[PDB]
Order: structure tokens, then C-alpha cells, then sequence
């Protein structure tokens, strides 16, 4: 139960200090019913060569470090041949296997809190008075693979709570206990496809609750690596390639 | 489980971030106290950072058990135990942890499992409980939780000195609410624009 | 190869000396022609030690008496040996009321004849002696003055062993008796550490605190025989 | 048989480095024989609320520790219920778990040797030369819960020998091995009941025989716990409440 | 019927001229059922060491007495292990036994009405006038095992007919007939459980109707002695000793 093996497409992932997997909201990733579906043209099915494990960029845990999201359809958008077809096509529908891996040593310590927030709607500090109403720019509403900081994690700048953010599909990694974090998150959406340019159907939240330490001596550099597959994927309306 | 904020002292505009959890250290070995709070969901306080304080506010009463666990985050290499202890009503906030000891409570061991639970049983006089608040309806009060150190924190040489615990809180499955009600606060202060 | 020799009582059924009462005719010890010793095995070191090496003891015991002058000599005296188990009168004087034992065990000998023997039964209302009694007597404060009867439990006390000259007039020879005791139908539990540091009292396991000396022999080096 | 769990009461305890438990002379406790006993008046068995885990003071190990000893009937005496009852009551009888428990890491060592004494009764040094018949006060023939100090280790301050000390129900807490000692003691004396509170039918030596050692920079303070529990605890003749 | 014994616990009472027994409202003590239960700790049932006979004070019939009372879980509270059960705990819950005893002579004469008040509320005077609104001290509403006597016996010190006492479970003690009233209540309350220590239960109501009379001669002290037993006793919400 400690350890496992993510097999999908042409990439696999080892782990020997897991804590079990998370099936957000109890249910698996699965294509689109002949009832649920409006879209009459028949959709791409690309299986393998768009189903499969991507690790996206690398962060750095420092002992001061906020936190960081990624909103998902998003970050694989410009990225293999998903990206190829989320970009050829108008509508995209699909679930994500989402690993993310951070090794210390038996002598570091530090928990981050790795969730999945649906519909993550980003606001902003209202230039500070609160009474100018400005809103939050294209590069940080959608980030892309790079991600984006929290500035205000505590209300995970949007205005809520962090400490229940819990709420939702999660997984702690515990540096005395795992090194890895496995959420699988099925589509969720009040349409049965929808587009992966515009629209990011939930965002991925690694926020350190506890402060990372350590003594001096001991590898300072830990970083925090984000891999994730998509699962089930299925494009419709084709057309020529539109980045946004 | 959300979590609880027990170290719900920093007001400072950056360090809200660290009500979310509270430290731990290497001591003198005397049973020392770590931390305390009461136990009423429904009360202003700690519970008030958790989702079942703040659906609590929207009813009137409330009945079960409730539970807190505490997640330590400190190294591989630290070790430690502590005493947990839940005092019923009329218990003042035992002076030691000889006091302490004599409700309920459990002895947490820091070890592989990084985490422990504390269950407050649900004990009453009447079957449910209203919100607790200063003065006569503190009738109601659930009791008080206080952290002490069973043993000490030990840790070798190159570890950190001091490390955190959070602390996650929610109901059991007995637990149930009637009479809705608005809740205490009106998050607004002018007409919304 | 047996193991017969290493039971209990191949290796306490073995007389040895546990007590000594003089009767000399002049001097500050016993001059009236009578004693009063106190059972008490814990006199002589020999003896001592081996029951020391368990901490309680249940057994039937032999007692021997040898009486004989200081010199060796046997002399035409008669002598009688009274138990006095603990609430019976003590004789105060050789011709005291005591010594109609109208209900005490008495032995009557003479040092011409070889020397007495009986047969005593484990007479304790415990269920078996100790060689150590961690804990007082009696309740209530314990002060220095009173620290006395740390360690002494009267479950270990039988009473008195009285000796005298069966007369009214005083002995013509000075006289020594020596008290041998054989156990028989030993049971014993809870062994300890034998002793380690000379014997210095009768009631408890004092020590000389500026002369420990080691339980054994020494040597110069660890690395050299 | 290296993890292990002792459940008695309302307390349980737990342990992940432990040796296997020690029955004292091969014997469980157990309540007086119907033919052992004397005292005509029907005993109190307050089971449960008398029956369990009680925590006394914690101890520092040093590089420099002589040992320390404990004893037993008397640790109790002013704890919980069962000190209530060792108090209202003339004759006390009952069985012990000991469990000590004493934990540092794969870098620290030393070793502890754990024993019972029965009867264990103490010296003095006798004024050095051994002129004086001085005796042992009360403080230090029943220390209560916060133990007492050996001075003289080597001959256990009674003039016996350390070295054969494990004749009696031990078990060594050897800090690359287990963290804990657990020593379960049957009730034993020569009679059947007893006071509890002029006798003590046993006393807890826990010694340093392999001093503790590490390197600056481990953490200093090896702290060594004295958790222990009544068992088939019998009371009898009732009166008023009697400190000594 | 005229001769009873009344045993319960290590106590037993004996009387040659009783008067039956009452059973308040028709029901025998019981314990609270697991559907009328809320507290969700297990409770205590220490019973043979709470569930005896308590012997309260003595009081002395006088030609010109005017009646006492005592209110219930309170006369109690400071006595046995019942006492400390109901400082202990946090709620209690319990049944009693009531056995008032006064014996004269075949020549003297006297009426007792002993009866039971649920929820015995004493008023004041109000300052005479009836203008103040004063309220009855806690030496008053709580008079413990003392028991308190009535200054105005006629309204119950309440302002309720004590001619309609009677609909309250009741016995009389006429010294021509009977030398004790026996009165067996079960748990009455709106709970429960409760506290021992700010609720009363019911009260104790012992007043002469028909005044104490005997000719010079004949021993003239009369007393009256209560005699209480607490049934099915169960004790929850433990923590320290709380005396108010």
C-alpha cells in the first residue's frame, strides 16, 4: 500500500512511499453518454498518444515559500498531441491522473496540502483599499505549465478559506511519512464538453501548511515536481489550429 | 476535517498564514503545557476556521461527538509523545498535567503514523446543546482540550529545534443539528455594488 | 553425573554453628550461672551466609547443644536448656520460678554425656522465615530514635534459648555452650546476590563505608594474567 | 514481535521497538485462593478504575547517571482511585505491569538495565567508616513517585552485587535495539494481603550499566518514562482514609 | 403487612409498625434506557457502595413544631461514596428510598404527613408587604443534610395549600398507628440526567397536622430521624471534584 505503479500510455510512474490514491468525488474518469452528449459529430478518441503521463515544470521548497496553482485544462494546452488537439478542436472533455512528487530525507520535515479546487475563480486584492474593482490579468488567471504563486494563500486569493479546502479532493505529502500525492479527478462540468482554451474546469493547489526545515548541512535544494495524464479524452468540432 | 486554527493569536497582516498551526519543541521534562481550547463548535474561537463551525452557525443546537486530529510535521528524525486530554464541564483548565490526565484523553506517539485522534464523546446533560457564549449560556459548554508534553520532543544533531502540528477537526456520525438560524456574522458592511 | 549434592537439603543439612553462651564463674557476662540467648541464626558469618543467599526460608531444624569448660574439658555438671517461646516468663536468676517448665520444652543433660539433640518444627505464623523484612513493625511516625527496628519482623522472632547450673549455689567450673542447627525439609524462594562486604551486625546488612573492598581478587593489567 | 499493544482500563500503550514481554517467575497475577486467605471480611475488586496505565515522573538520562529505583505498592499510593483504596483499606493485594519506555535515535546508545527486586531493602553507607549505625530515612526507603537516586549503583546502596542483578524479572532497554521494557509482576509476598502502605512488596531499578552516548548536535535530552498499571487488585478492611 | 425489612446495600432496616409502602406515581427506580439517553460516555453504576441506607440528622417533635423538609439530590452530596460520585460526575441520575421513623408511646399522640415534592420551589415573604422582591438564600434553598425548617407550613413556604400535599406521593405517621412512613421514588425530571449539585430533584416534606401531646411524665423527647437510600445510581461526565 506504501508503494505503486502509475501505468498509462507509454509512461509509468514509480513510488515507494505513497499514502494510498484519491478517486475525486468517488468516481472514475469515463466518456461521454449517447443521452449526456449534444455535439452530433462523431468525437476523436486519441487514446495512448494523448492519455498519458506529462511532468510539467519543477518548483523550488524553500522554508518561505507561499504556494502555487495550476489551472489544468490549461496547462497542457501547448504540450504533446493533447495540446495538439485541444487546439484543432472546439470542445475537449476529459479526466486527469494527477501525481505530484517531492523527496526530502529522513531529516527534513514540512507538509503540503495538494488539492483540487473546481471552477477556481481567481480575484484580486481590489488595490488593497478594496474600492478599485481591477481584475486578474490573463497570466495569472491562466498560468499555463509554469504555474503561478499565491500572494495571499491563507484566502487562496480568491476570498476563501484555506483551511477548508479539504473539502475537496486531497492528499497531504508528509516528508516523515510520503513523497508523493495521487488525485484522480474525473470531468467535472455543467456541460458534457466544453472548450480548453477558455474554460478551466478546476485548479491544482500545492500549499505548504507546514514550513519546510531542516539543519544547516543537510541537501537545501527540494523540489517539487508536477506530473499529471489525462484520462477518457475526447475531441469534437474540428477546425484549424486556434491558440486562444 | 478542516482545519482548526488553535493558535489563533497572530491578528499581524503576514502572519495569518501560521494560526493554521501550532509548535512544539525540546523541553525540561516537567509534563509541560503546550496548548488549550475549548471545545464548542458553535463558539468564537478556534472552531470558527472549520466547516462544521461555521455550518454549526447556521442552527441553533447540536448533539455528538466530535473529533481532532493532530498531524505533527516535524522531521523523520524527531520523536516525542504527548497527552492529549479532554476535561467534561466543570472542569476548570487543570493546572498541571496531573490534572489533566484524570478526563479523558489518549498519549499520542509520534512515529510512522504521523497523525493521532482525539475524540471528544459526546457528553451531556441534555440530548442536544445550544451555542455556548460567555456568561449563562455557557450552560453548554462542551469542555476544554489541552496539549501536554508526555515525554519531550528529542531530536539528534542537524534537525530542527522546533516543529509544528496542525490540527484538522470535524463530527462523528452521531452527530446531528436542528433549528436553523442565521449566522452570527453579515459579511458586509455597505450595500454590495 | 548426579545432581543430587545441589537440592536444598544436601546443602543446608549441614550443622554449623549459630550461637555461643558463656557461663563463666567470675566477670560481667552471665555470672549468676544463668543466660538468656536470643534465636537468632544471624551471629556468625559461615551459617549466615548461605541462608542469606534466599530471601525466604521454610524448614524443620536440629539443634545441638556442646557444653564443655573453656578449655575443652568435660566436667560432671548438670545443666538445663529451656525454650522460652516469646510471652513466657524469662528467668531472671538460677533459681528463678521459670525454671519449673511446667509447660516449656527443657532438656536436662549433663556435660558427661554426649551432647543433646532435638528436633524443632518451622514455628513461624508466616508461612516462612526472612532474611530480610523491607518495612517496620509497627505503624505511626518513624524518627531517628526509633530507625532501630527497620528491617524486624517478629515473624523471625522465636523467643529465648535460657541455660543454668540446676542448683541453688554457684558452679564449681565455668562452663561454654555451643549451639549447632541442621536444617531439614527446606523450601526456599526469591535467590539474591551473596554477600559481598564483611558482616558487622546481627539485625541488618550495615557495611563498612571506607573499607568496600571488591567482591574478588585484583590484577595489574586487563591484558596480562 | 517487535510492535506491541497493552490494553488494561480505560489506557492503552503502544510501542514499535519492543523485547517481548517478561512474566516475573514464570506466574500471571491472580486473586487469593478461597484457602490462602485469612481476612474473613468480603474484598472490594474495583476493577477497571483501579486496573490500569498510571504515568509517574519522567527522568533525564545523562552521560553521567547513576540509576534510579522506584518502590512499587508505595508509587501509587497518592494516585487516582487506587490510592484512594490503598488508603480507606487495611490489606492491599495486587499484581503489576511495568512498562519503561525510553527513546532516542539510530545514532544516540547506551543501555538500561530494567529489574524487580522483592523485598527490597535499603543500606546506608554507615557513616563511611562503618562505626555508625545510622539507618535510611523515610524519604529515601519510600521515595513515592519521583523515584530515588542510586549513589552507590555497584552495590545497589544494600551491599549486593548489580552484576547478578538479572536473577530477578528483567529486561534491558538497549537503545539500537528496543526503546521500552515491559515486566509483568505477580502479587508476591508471605502472606496474602498486606499493607500498602508499610510494605513494599518490590522495588523498579532501572541502571545505566552501558553509559548513554552521541555526538554534539543530536538532540541532549533522552528522557526515560515509568508507566505502570495494578492488576487483580483486591482491597479489605474498610475504615477511614490513613496517609501512613 | 404491619412489620417490614428494608434491605439494600450493606444496610438493613427493621420496623413492627409500618404502613404498607408507596410506590410514587407507580413506578420502581430503573436505570435510563439507551433511547432516552444522550450522553454518549458510558456511566458509572457503582451500586452496593451508593445504593444503601443514609442516616440522616435527628430532629426533635415538639409540642409547637411547625414541619422541615430537606431537598433531595443535595442531603446527599457531602456524604459516603455517593457523595463523591455526585462531585465527580458532571451528571447524576437516581431513585430513592425514603424511610422516616418516629416512635412515641401507646400514651402519646401525634399526626406526621410525610410526602414527597417534586421541584419544591421556596418563596419568601417578600418583605412582608409583598412589594420587595426578595428571594430565598442558598443556606435556604439547599439546606443540606440539616434539613430546614418551615416559617409558614401552612402555604409550604410557597404559597401552595399543604392540604393538597396529599396528591403527592405521601404517608402518615400516627404515633396511635405506625412508627414510620416508607416512600420509594423513581427518577423525576424533564432529563435524563442532571446535576446533583444545581438541581433538586424533589423535596422531603415532614409536618405535624395534628400536634404532638402527652401528659407531664412520660418521656417528653420525640424525635424524628430520616433514613435514605439512593437506587439505580448512575454517574456520567467525569472530571475533578466540584463541591458547587
Amino acid at each position: 500500500d506504501r508503494v505503486a505503479q502509475l501505468t498509462i500510455g507509454n509512461s509509468t510512474i514509480t513510488t515507494q512511499e505513497a499514502a494510498n490514491i484519491i478517486v475525486g468525488y468517488g468516481e472514475w474518469p469515463s466518456y461521454c453518454s449517447d443521452d449526456d452528449a449534444t455535439a452530433v459529430d462523431k468525437p476523436t478518441r486519441p487514446d495512448v498518444s494523448v492519455n498519458r503521463f506529462y511532468t510539467l515544470d519543477t518548483k523550488l521548497w524553500e522554508k518561505s515559500s507561499k504556494g502555487w496553482y495550476w489551472k489544468f485544462p490549461d496547462v497542457l494546452t501547448e504540450t504533446g498531441v493533447f495540446g495538439q488537439n485541444a487546439q484543432f478542436h472546439y470542445l475537449y472533455r476529459s479526466g486527469f491522473c494527477i501525481h505530484v512528487q517531492c523527496n526530502a530525507s529522513k531529516f527534513h520535515q514540512g507538509a503540503l496540502l495538494v488539492a483540487i479546487l473546481p471552477e477556481y475563480v481567481i480575484g484580486t486584492v481590489a488595490g488593497g483599499t478594496g474600492t478599485e474593482d481591477s481584475h486578474p490579468p490573463y497570466k495569472q488567471t491562466q498560468p499555463g505549465a509554469d504555474g503561478f504563486e499565491l500572494q495571499h494563500p491563507y484566502v487562496l486569493d480568491a476570498g476563501i478559506p484555506i483551511s477548508q479546502l479539504t473539502v475537496c479532493p486531497h492528499q497531504w505529502i508528509n516528508l516523515r511519512t510520503n513523497n508523493c500525492a495521487t488525485i484522480i479527478v474525473p470531468y467535472m462540468n455543467t456541460l458534457p464538453f466544453d472548450s480548453a482554451l477558455n474554460h478551466c474546469n478546476f485548479g491544482l493547489l500545492v500549499v505548504p501548511i507546514s514550513p519546510l526545515d531542516f539543519d544547516q548541512g543537510a541537501t537545501p535544494v527540494i523540489p517539487i515536481t508536477i506530473t499529471l495524464a489525462p484520462m477518457c479524452s475526447e475531441f469534437a468540432g474540428l477546425r484549424q489550429a486556434v491558440t486562444q | 476535517e478542516t482545519i482548526l486554527e488553535v493558535n489563533n493569536v497572530p491578528t499581524n497582516a503576514t502572519s495569518l498564514m501560521e494560526r493554521l498551526r501550532f509548535p512544539v519543541s525540546a523541553q525540561a521534562g516537567k509534563g509541560e503545557l503546550c496548548a488549550v481550547f475549548r471545545a464548542d463548535p458553535g463558539r468564537d474561537g478556534p472552531w470558527q476556521s472549520t466547516m462544521l463551525g461555521q455550518l454549526c452557525g447556521y442552527y441553533t443546537q447540536w448533539s455528538g461527538s466530535l473529533e481532532v486530529t493532530f498531524m505533527f510535521t516535524g522531521s523523520f528524525m524527531a520523536t516525542g509523545k504527548m497527552l492529549i486530554a479532554y476535561t467534561p464541564p466543570g472542569g476548570p483548565l487543570p493546572k498541571d498535567r496531573a490534572t489533566a490526565m484524570l478526563g479523558t484523553h489518549v498519549i499520542w506517539d509520534f512515529g510512522l503514523q504521523s497523525s493521532v485522534t482525539l475524540v471528544i464523546p459526546w457528553i451531556s446533560n441534555t440530548h442536544y446543546r445550544a451555542h455556548a457564549r460567555d456568561g449563562v449560556f455557557d450552560y453548554y459548554t462542551t469542555g476544554l482540550v489541552s496539549i501536554w508534553y508526555q515525554t519531550n520532543y528529542v531530536v539528534p544533531i542537524g534537525a530542527p529545534n522546533t516543529a509544528y502540528i496542525i490540527a484538522l477537526a470535524a463530527a462523528q456520525k452521531n452527530f446531528t443539528m436542528k433549528l436553523c438560524k442565521d449566522t452570527s456574522h453579515i459579511l458586509q458592511t455597505a450595500s454590495i455594488q | 553425573h548426579s545432581t543430587a549434592e545441589t537440592t536444598l537439603d544436601s546443602f543446608f543439612s549441614r550443622a554449623g554453628l549459630v550461637g555461643e553462651i558463656d557461663l563463666p564463674l567470675e566477670g560481667t557476662t552471665n555470672p549468676n550461672g544463668y543466660a538468656n540467648w536470643d534465636i537468632d541464626i544471624t551471629g556468625y558469618a559461615q551459617m549466615r551466609r548461605k541462608v542469606e543467599l534466599f530471601t525466604y526460608m521454610r524448614f524443620d531444624a536440629e539443634f545441638t547443644f556442646v557444653a564443655c569448660t573453656p578449655t575443652g574439658q568435660v566436667v560432671p555438671q548438670l545443666l538445663q536448656y529451656m525454650f522460652v517461646p516469646p510471652g513466657a516468663p524469662k528467668p531472671e536468676s538460677r533459681e528463678s520460678l521459670a525454671w519449673q517448665t511446667a509447660t516449656n520444652p527443657s532438656v536436662f543433660v549433663k556435660l558427661t554425656d554426649p551432647p543433646a539433640q532435638v528436633s524443632v518444627p518451622f514455628m513461624s505464623p508466616a508461612s516462612a522465615y526472612q532474611w530480610f523484612y523491607d518495612g517496620y513493625p509497627t505503624f505511626g511516625e518513624h524518627k531517628q530514635e526509633k530507625d532501630l527496628e527497620y528491617g524486624a519482623c517478629p515473624n523471625n522472632m522465636m523467643g529465648t534459648f535460657s541455660v543454668r547450673n540446676v542448683g541453688s549455689s554457684k558452679s564449681k567450673y565455668p562452663l561454654v555452650v555451643r549451639i549447632y542447627m541442621r536444617m531439614k525439609h527446606v523450601r526456599a524462594w526469591i535467590p539474591r546476590p551473596m554477600r559481598n562486604q564483611n558482616y558487622l551486625f546481627k539485625a541488618n546488612p550495615n557495611y563498612a563505608g571506607n573499607s568496600i573492598k571488591p567482591t574478588g581478587t585484583s590484577r595489574t593489567a586487563i591484558t596480562t594474567l
